[PDB]
Formats: structure tokens, C-alpha cells, sequence
């Protein structure tokens, strides 16, 4: 078993242009559990990021939520960087406020 | 309606980092209420919901003691499984255990569970009857026969139909303000032109609890789940959940399409039109 | 509440 993560990047509430919110990276469906997750700001790693406690679904696949407090504008380019045994390269998903 | 208490445990061996990582999390329904992480500083079982902080200090001492005992069992187990599978002391391996109980709307016992996995595959699980075992392969057959001798199923059944269900009922009363509450989804719809002859409708459901939900797009009251992108229900981070569903449709045919939302907190499913 | 004694494999 080696299962590849799916990744979602999104805010805790509908994004706004100057309000304090929370930026989330949800990684799910992966195995084994050793994973490197990084939130970025305009391309650079954010340092003070919290993460949920590792759990798993009925198919035994793991999930983890990483989040950082944040105040977005109409463009403060945010992203999530994920490195796992299943990925030859760290995959990067941009915060798209439409989803 | 019905309710559940679930514990999830993961142990991962690290011949490189010495002692295995051990994480335990407890949930009533979709609300986490306790955690233990061997890599965290406290080395205690920790509260993760306000209603569990009503528990006295014997609770926290006693759960800390038993969760450290759980860890030691899982550590010994990783070494036992390495032998059963004739593996080398070099590699990292993983054990995962889930157990807990469901009650019905009357809060009476409904079902119990205890499942175990090695390196991401089924190893052994307790059947619905809480008296026999499903061993996934020949190595798990040895565990089945050992646990049959020691009445391990009868030990687990006493907990699952007794202790487990009575503590769930207690937690449901102690946390009645939040655990017994349902939060209906906040809904809205967005429209994006992908070309001047096609357009994306996106139906949104936000801030809802519990996580279970169904979002469906219909054209002229006909199913489009096949044609719909449905993202996995995702945690908001504040105890609620989010989900969206989107269809790409011909421009000028937006009015044929309706979004339907079903949720525990909705006394009747609602319909969204553009 | 947790199970009081987890039995080894």
C-alpha cells in the first residue's frame, strides 16, 4: 500500500479582501502517513502553521488538516506544498477562492 | 438521530527515529474530543472539546495511563507482525486500529466495532456478533486462535455494549448544547463563463454539522451526479464542514439547472436556482 | 472512555 494524497486549499469562511480568516490545506486519501505539508505566501513557506491530529477513513487512508491564520486581499497568492512517498515532485495547489 | 463514539490509533515504527510514533484520537459523531500524540510535549491525553473539560482529574490521569498502555501494546504488536511476515528490522511499518460503538435515536446500543490493519491492509476485525473474528490472511489466523483462547471477543463485547455506550450517553448529555445540535448548511451559488457558449455553475454548502450531506445538480429534474464535480467534504477547522458541487452547462440554459441540498439540520431539502 | 486493557497480538 502506497496511496496518493488529494489536496484541497480553501479558507474557513468565504474569502474577503482585508478580513482575518484561516487558510486550510486538507490532505486526504494517502498512505503511508509520513507526509511533508507546507503552506506558502506569495511563493515562500509560512512558518507558524498548525495541523490536526492524524486520523483515517474506513479504507484505512489517512487525512490531516493544516491551517494558518491569515488576512487575504484580492491577491495575496497562497498555496500548499505536499511531499509524499508517492510523489516524484512536491505538488503545489494554489488557493483559488472560487473553490 | 443515531450517534457514535470512535477511537482511532496509529503506530508507525521508525528503526531510524527509535521509538514508534503513536497517535490516538477520539470522536463522538464528527466532533474530536481527546487526543494523544507521542511526539507532543505533554505526554498526556488532551481535551479537544469544551464539554469534555467537565471531566475530573481522575479522568485525565486514568486515560493518560491507559493510552500509554495502548501505545505499548501497539509497539509490541509491530514487532510481532514483523516476525509473522518475515520482515527485516530495517523498514518502517504501520498498525492502525479503530474501535467504538453506535447507538440509535433512543440512544440504545446498536452496533460495535474493533478493526485492525497492518501496512494499510485488513489484518483482523471483530464481526457484528461481537464473538468471532474475520482474519484477513494466514498470519491473522494465529491471532484469531490466540484471542479465542483468551476470550478477547468477550472482553471487547463487554466494553462495546456496556462501557462504550454508557460513556457515549454521558458525553451526549454533558455536551448537549453542541453535540446534540445540528447546523444546517449555509448555501449560495456562483456562475463563471468558461467560454461564450459554456458556463460553470457551482453550488456551495458551508458551516454545516454533522459532516454527512448530499449535494446534487439536476437538469429539468434529472440526475447529473455523473456530470458533476463533487469535492470531498472538508473540515472548515472550526468544527463545521464544507462541500461544493459544480456542473458545466451550455450558456443560456442555466435556468434548467437546480441545486438540491439534503442535510440532517434541514427539515426539508432545499432547491437552489440561478 | 478508552478500553481498559488492550490485549497484545
Amino acid at each position: 500500500i502506497q496511496r496518493t494524497p488529494k489536496i484541497q486549499v480553501y479558507s474557513r469562511h468565504p474569502a474577503e479582501n482585508g478580513k482575518s480568516n484561516f487558510l486550510n490545506c486538507y490532505v486526504s486519501g494517502f498512505h503511508p502517513s509520513d507526509i511533508e505539508v507546507d503552506l506558502l505566501k506569495n511563493g515562500e513557506r509560512i512558518e507558524k502553521v498548525e495541523h490536526s491530529d492524524l486520523s483515517f477513513s474506513k479504507d484505512w487512508s489517512f487525512y490531516l488538516l493544516y491551517y494558518t491564520e491569515f488576512t487575504p486581499t484580492e491577491k495575496d497568492e497562497y498555496a500548499c506544498r505536499v511531499n509524499h512517498v508517492t510523489l516524484s515532485q512536491p505538488k503545489i495547489v494554489k488557493w483559488d477562492r472560487d473553490m | 438521530g443515531s450517534h457514535s463514539m470512535r477511537y482511532f490509533f496509529t503506530s508507525v515504527s521508525r528503526p531510524g527515529r527509535g521509538e514508534p510514533r503513536f497517535i490516538a484520537v477520539g470522536y463522538v459523531d464528527d466532533t474530536q474530543f481527546v487526543r494523544f500524540d507521542s511526539d507532543a510535549a505533554s505526554q498526556r491525553m488532551e481535551p479537544r472539546a469544551p464539554w469534555i473539560e467537565q471531566e475530573g482529574p481522575e479522568y485525565w490521569d486514568g486515560e493518560t495511563r491507559k493510552v500509554k498502555a495502548h501505545s505499548q501494546t501497539h509497539r509490541v504488536d509491530l514487532g510481532t507482525l514483523r516476525g509473522y511476515y518475515n520482515q527485516s528490522e530495517a523498514g518502517s511499518h504501520t498498525v492502525q486500529r479503530m474501535y467504538g460503538c453506535d447507538v440509535g435515536s433512543d440512544w440504545r446500543f446498536l452496533r460495535g466495532y474493533h478493526q485492525y490493519a497492518y501496512d494499510g491492509k485488513d489484518y483482523i476485525a471483530l464481526k457484528e456478533d461481537l464473538r468471532s473474528w474475520t482474519a484477513a490472511d494466514m498470519a491473522a489466523q494465529t491471532t484469531k486462535h490466540k484471542w479465542e483462547a483468551a476470550h478477547v471477543a468477550e472482553q471487547l463485547r463487554a466494553y462495546l455494549e456496556g462501557t462504550c455506550v454508557e460513556w457515549l450517553r454521558r458525553y451526549l448529555e454533558n455536551g448537549k448544547e453542541t453535540l446534540q445540535r445540528t447546523d444546517a448548511p449555509k448555501t449560495h451559488m456562483t456562475h463563471h463563463a468558461v467560454s461564450d457558449h459554456e458556463a460553470t455553475l457551482r453550488c456551495w454548502a458551508l458551516s454545516f454539522y454533522p459532516a454527512e450531506i448530499t449535494l446534487t445538480w439536476q437538469r429539468d429534474g434529472e440526475d447529473q451526479t455523473q456530470d458533476t464535480e463533487l469535492v470531498e467534504t472538508r473540515p472548515a477547522g472550526d468544527g463545521t464542514f464544507q462541500k461544493w458541487a459544480a456542473v458545466v452547462v451550455p450558456s443560456g440554459q442555466e435556468q434548467r439547472y437546480t441545486c438540491h441540498v439534503q442535510h440532517e439540520g434541514l427539515p426539508k431539502p432545499l432547491t437552489l436556482r440561478w | 472512555l478508552l478500553l481498559d486493557r488492550l490485549n497484545k497480538l
